[PDB]
């Protein structure tokens, strides 16, 4: 049995990825077993709530990728109001396609065939450093990030600090 | 001049295009106000389907044209 | 009252009001031939008052070829007398019956009138009638690889809706007093002139919101008009305009008017020069069979074809019509004359079927109103087409052995075949091989494969199964069912009841493939259709592909070393929702509907599965406290439902339930809005409850509303089916249990190692709970009484009446949740009948590609348009070509170093990347480390060990795929690989 476009396309992505790898974040297999399980290691961008802070997550690649978008968990402990509780990333560009119904988001905005696993990780990099407050996943942090800043400030940083204790497990 | 590119949902799309225009560009509309990707439409004009690459003068897809934008169904 | 549980799919085409009419209209059938039996078969299954059948002609030999009604016991006998019968059976809710003769003044009796195999002067004669008597006509005939529909529907015919889409709608920026119209940013409206739409919520002139149409007339892709609105405001603006599907008035024109001048529908803008041609010839074939007592020109005679095509002129002369005959063209019509094709009726009988239902609906654009169509294409080559070998015989293939010959049929008996599928389009399918003759012969083989059981929904569209036969499996009705079709099939047909996939390869492995001379898909999903797609790549075998929807439909043929595959290309996905908008954002009764579909599962499965795991399972806790996404939530569902919201009687299930509406309507809203109050904002200045986004609002309960107590029974009711506890429908128990109920106050809320789960503690033991589980709810939206649809429903509209959406009915509700595709045995008959016109190209072996044929369809509005497949992807490498879908290096199980070693020079290309199926073998990218320990590993040890599988012992291939660079820099795609172990 020959291979699906599916599995081509993940495999010319993952070698492109990891040919020229941008930084900020790192990509690999969660086990060669499949390449549509990969595992994202990325470092809390400079300057914004996160930084100095070491985050895991795993995009999950559908089997019918790139007709529709992959999924996004974090693994590592994170307060974010894109991010729901469970770890899931909610952000536009993995929104499933496409238009409808009253015509207030357009299709060119959600996911689209053409999006590299890279243009989607960047996303989520700007998402970490600009929360999104049209789509909150995390009700709780989203009010704390509205009504006192300045204690989402010290959660954040509190769960920064508990994701390098983790880098230690490896022992 | 102009051409038509009919849905199999009846939709009719009518199109100021120049006979320059690629396939390509076509596809590239259709997406801007039906809202699928161009590898995921199929475009058919007198019995064989467009390809990439070409443009309308090369299928000679003069004014009044009308092209058939279809899609495969999962039923059974 | 119209039988849900049999019309459902069916249902979500046409609708209840289109049924009812349906239900309301007779139908005559004149001619039980091939062609008039399939248009029967359709229109019975698709629920009209009653069929009336005319043909009392006896029953000859040749009428086998497509007459899957008729058996060589019934030779002989006026068709229609045999035929009605076997129709009758189709639909428990359809009668029908024969008339041995016809009178003008009977046709007053019927809704619409189906003439086949009736001569040009009587078609004249009832047309006349009819015409003046305002009753709907469809001519239709099938002529070897020749087709023709004619519609009359009367002067005044009026079409209720002309395409069966939903009304168009938009959200206005602005209205001119004037009346020009205007959406919002970069927004189209898609209207078209004539189109009628009304307004709402347009502030400036609410006297448009009154519901008053107006006709449209496109301004722009932006704009448009509707009249000047001067009366009432002076502008408007942030409105809603909503597409009103207006009444429209469709003017056929008679036969003996129209003849003269006939309005044209192209199935094949490639032959728009043909239907005129056609217009003549079969004309000449009612004034050849006039002038020879009946009978049609004979196959492949000269003498016949010489005669018909001076017939042609004579006509297109009487008619003033001035078209240049193709001569090549027009006596090919007289050499097929004779020819009946399965095929050829499949599809137009399919079609033809459609446009009853359209006469009797006022639903959907009929054909207006020749349609002359041709599959000439499908004519062999590769064998003797003469006089000689299309002579009849005392066989039952003579109407198919009179176009395509008698050493043909030799070479469609001998086929070996694998068809994917049991369902609407296998059944059709099998009936199709049957009367063509498929695997008749000695080495001829059928293979059917279909785990799926016949359900009363099912019985809609696929005809080769009964009432009777429901919970019985589909592949082996549908083989059972050919038998009877043609006995020459008996013992020639294998049925498996198995799911077409990976784990089936035993099955369906190397030797079962190696026989096949072609595949054939009947299939409802694309993930099945792309795996046997690339298992045909592998076997080098054809593929032929079908798909339905609704009344649309597809046909894909796929050719070795020629054509591209099937997965070469992808369709736009199946829509879906995120979890952030379903959640608590909901602005469709789509996204509570789904929200309803998850509180379904969280309430009555996912928590039992646990249960049930717990109590079976000996390391569930710490294997679940290890190995879960979420532990703290399995064992809360130990806990709750083992011990603490454990109900005892009935009685405290509808407490539970009471409860559970508080939780999940009430409660949680208040909390969404104690975090995001009515009145919130954004830090854009823009409020935060506004445009997709829709201000909830908690819910009191209240017994004597209607949905608040559908919603405590359904939960109720299922809440009770967990723990095996009787459910009660008197709604006085309810009353009481209810009214002293009182709602605990609720109030919306503002070294760790706070594993305070030692609460596993606080669960029974496995040992003290042996032999008691609790039954989880299995979603089955196709049993209306289990309760299931009728929660997603109440839940589904007590959250849209939370967020100001309108609610819908539990139809709505069982379409979404149940993820159910309409469909009706019209567009599955005439799938059926194009892949057929095609496996015959593959039989003839053609080698052209333009030869071969791409289908697709919208019976709707009878759209019909062909094209040829893509050729597969080339690439020459080295001097000659290779294909880089069909062709393959076959190597050695050698090692992966000297596999890279092989394509060093060999093809004089670095492997850079090594992958098989979805595992990655080798990549240059990946560390020395293991590079240096996976290296001198065989490629059948390698795969084991990353797979964490062993090789079956069947397998005797493996598939590698590999990324190769030139010496250059750039990467070349190549041809797979197969490994031989």
């Amino acid at each position: 049995m020959p291979s699906s476009a599916s599995e081509q396309l993940l495999r010319k992505q993952l070698k492109e990825i990891q040919k020229n790898p941008p930084q900020g974040f790192s990509v690999g297999l969660v086990d060669d077993k499949s390449i549509f399980e990969w595992e994202v290691m990325i470092i809390g961008p400079e300057d914004t709530l996160y930084e100095g802070g070491f985050f895991h997550a795993t995009l999950s690649f559908p089997q019918d990728y790139p007709l529709m978008p992959p999924k996004m968990k974090f693994t590592t402990e994170i307060w974010h109001p894109n991010v729901h509780p469970n770890g899931e990333v909610c952000i536009s560009i993995l929104h499933p396609p496409g238009d409808d119904k009253y015509g207030y988001e357009d299709a060119g905005e959600r996911w689209l065939p053409v999006h590299s696993p890279e243009t989607i990780l960047i996303s989520v990099i700007s998402m970490l450093s600009s929360p999104n407050d049209e789509s909150p996943a995390n009700i709780d942090a989203a009010k704390e990030f509205r009504e006192n800043p300045q204690e989402f400030k010290k959660r954040v940083r509190r769960l920064v600090r508990r994701s390098i204790e983790m880098i230690l497990e490896h022992h | 001049m102009q051409i038509f590119v009919r849905t199999l949902t009846g939709r009719t799309i009518t199109l100021e295009v120049e006979s320059s225009d690629t396939i390509d560009n076509v596809r590239a509309r259709i997406q801007d106000r039906e809202g699928i990707p161009p590898d995921q439409q199929r475009l058919i004009f007198a019995g064989r389907q467009l390809e990439d690459g070409r443009t309308l003068a090369d299928y000679n897809i003069q004014r009044e044209s009308t092209l058939h934008l279809v899609l495969r169904l999962r039923g059974g | 009252t119209i039988d849900e549980g049999l019309y459902s799919r069916q249902l979500y085409v046409l609708g209840h009001e289109a049924m009812k009419q349906m239900s309301q209209s007779n139908v005559l059938i004149i001619g039980c031939k091939g062609l008039g039996v399939e248009i029967a078969k359709n229109v019975c299954l698709a629920g009209v008052k009653s069929v009336t059948l005319y043909d009392p002609q006896p029953t000859r030999i040749e009428d086998l070829s497509s007459q899957y009604f008729l058996t060589e016991d019934d030779i002989g006998v006026p068709r229609a007398k045999v035929t009605v019968s076997k129709l009758a059976e189709l639909n428990q809710y359809v009668p029908v019956s024969v008339v041995d003769e016809l009178s003008t003044e009977y046709l007053k009796n019927f809704k619409c009138v189906v003439v086949t195999e009736t001569s040009l002067t009587k078609q004249l004669e009832i047309n006349d009638f009819t015409h003046k008597n305002h009753i709907a006509y469809i001519a239709a005939d099938s002529r070897g690889l020749f087709g023709s529909i004619f519609c009359d529907f009367g002067e005044n015919f009026i079409c209720t809706d002309t395409d069966g889409n939903e009304p168009l709608t938009g959200m206005i920026a602005s209205i001119t007093d004037d009346g020009v119209v205007t959406m919002l940013e970069e927004t189209r409206h898609g209207l078209e002139n004539g189109d009628f739409v009304k307004f709402t919520e347009v502030k400036g002139m609410p006297g448009l919101n009154d519901g008053t149409p107006r006709k449209v007339e496109v301004k722009g892709p932006y704009t448009f008009s509707i009249g000047s609105v001067k009366d009432l405001g002076s502008a408007g603006y942030n409105g809603v305009f909503t597409q009103v599907k207006v009444p429209t008035k469709i003017s056929f024109k008679s036969l003996r008017e129209s003849l003269k001048d006939p309005e044209y529908v192209y199935p094949d803008f490639g032959k728009m020069m043909r239907p005129p041609q056609y217009h003549i010839a079969f004309q000449a074939l009612s004034a050849f069979a006039d002038a020879h007592e009946g009978s049609l020109p004979r196959p492949r005679n000269d003498i016949d074809a010489a005669e018909f095509f001076e017939f042609c002129k004579k006509i297109a002369s009487t008619l003033q019509f001035d078209v240049e005959l193709d001569e090549k063209l027009i006596k090919e019509i007289s050499y097929q004359a004779r020819g009946d094709l399965v095929a050829m009726s499949a599809f137009l009988g399919g079609a033809v079927a459609q446009e009853v239902l359209k006469a009797t609906t006022s639903k959907f654009y009929p054909l207006k109103q020749y349609f002359y169509f041709d599959s000439l294409e499908s004519l062999p080559s590769s064998v003797t087409i003469s006089e000689e070998t299309c002579k009849p015989r005392g066989c039952r293939y003579d109407g198919q052995i009179a176009v395509f010959g008698s050493e043909f049929q030799e070479k469609i008996a001998s086929l070996s075949t694998f068809l994917v599928g049991a369902g609407a389009i296998g059944c059709e399918m099998l009936k199709n091989w049957a009367m063509m003759g498929v695997a008749t012969g000695e080495s001829g083989h059928i293979s059917v494969t279909d785990m799926d059981s016949i359900e009363k929904s099912n019985l809609n569209r696929q005809f080769l199964f009964r009432p009777r036969d429901v919970g019985k499996l589909k592949s082996e009705c549908a083989s059972t069912a050919v038998s009877i079709m043609n006995p020459s099939l008996t013992g020639k047909i294998t049925s498996y009841q198995e799911r077409v996939g990976p784990e089936s390869e035993g099955i369906f492995g190397d030797e079962f493939f190696e026989k096949l001379s072609l595949v054939t898909n009947a299939l409802d999903n694309v993930e099945a259709r792309m795996y046997v797609d690339r298992r045909c790549v592998f076997f080098e075998k054809p593929l032929l592909e079908s798909g339905t929807l609704g009344t649309k439909g597809n046909t894909q043929v796929v050719v070795p070393h020629l054509t591209e595959s099937y997965g070469s290309s992808q369709d736009p996905p199946e829509k879906s929702f995120p979890i952030c908008t379903l959640k608590n954002f909901p602005n469709r009764i789509e996204h509570t509907i789904a929200w309803a579909r998850d509180l379904f599962e969280g309430l009555f499965k996912q928590p039992i599965d646990n249960v049930n795991m717990y109590l079976s399972s000996p390391n569930f806790l710490e294997t679940s406290l290890k190995t879960s996404s979420n532990p703290r939530e399995v064992l809360e569902n130990i806990r709750d439902y083992l011990v603490t919201e454990k109900p005892l009687s009935f009685e405290e299930c509808i407490m539970w339930a009471r409860l559970q509406f508080d939780k999940f309507f009430n409660n949680n809203i208040q909390q969404l809005l104690f975090n995001f109050p009515k009145d919130s904002v954004t830090s854009t200045g823009q409020p935060f409850w506004s445009g997709p986004k829709r201000a909830p609002t908690p819910l009191s309960f209240d017994i004597h509303n209607r949905e608040h107590f559908d919603f405590i029974v359904a939960a109720a009711s299922l809440y009770a089916f967990n723990y095996g506890l009787k459910s009660e429908t008197d709604p006085a128990i309810y009353e009481r249990v209810l009214a002293g109920y009182n709602p605990p106050p609720f109030a919306p809320k503002s070294k760790d190692k706070q594993e305070l789960k030692s609460i596993a503690d606080s669960l029974p033991p496995p040992s003290s709970l042996v032999g008691f589980r609790l039954t989880p709810a299995e979603f089955e939206k196709d049993d209306d009484s289990n309760h299931h649809i009728d929660f997603i429903t109440a839940a589904s509209n007590l959250r849209a009446m939370n967020y100001d959406i309108t609610p819908a009915d539990r139809f709505k509700t069982k379409f979404v949740a149940g993820k159910i595709v309409p469909a009706m045995c019209t567009s599955t008959a005439v799938v059926s009948g194009l892949v057929c016109l095609e496996l015959v190209k593959l039989v003839d072996g053609k080698k052209k590609i333009e030869e071969y044929k791409n289908g697709f369809f919208n019976l709707a509005i009878g759209l019909f348009t062909f094209s040829d497949p893509i050729a597969s992807p080339k690439m020459k490498v080295n001097g000659k070509e290779i294909d880089k879908i069909w062709d393959r290096y076959n190597l050695p199980d050698c090692t992966l170093q000297e596999l890279i070693d092989y394509f060093q020079k060999e093809e004089g290309l670095e492997v850079t990347m090594l992958s098989s199926g979805v595992s990655l073998l080798y990549a240059n990218f990946q560390p020395p480390k293991k590079l240096a320990e996976r290296l001198p590993l065989k490629i059948s040890e390698l795969v084991e060990q990353i797979t964490k599988k062993k090789l079956e012992p069947f397998r005797k291939h493996l598939v590698l795929e590999i990324c190769c660079d030139d010496a250059n820099g750039e990467d070349v795609e190549v041809p797979f690989i197969c490994i031989k172990l």
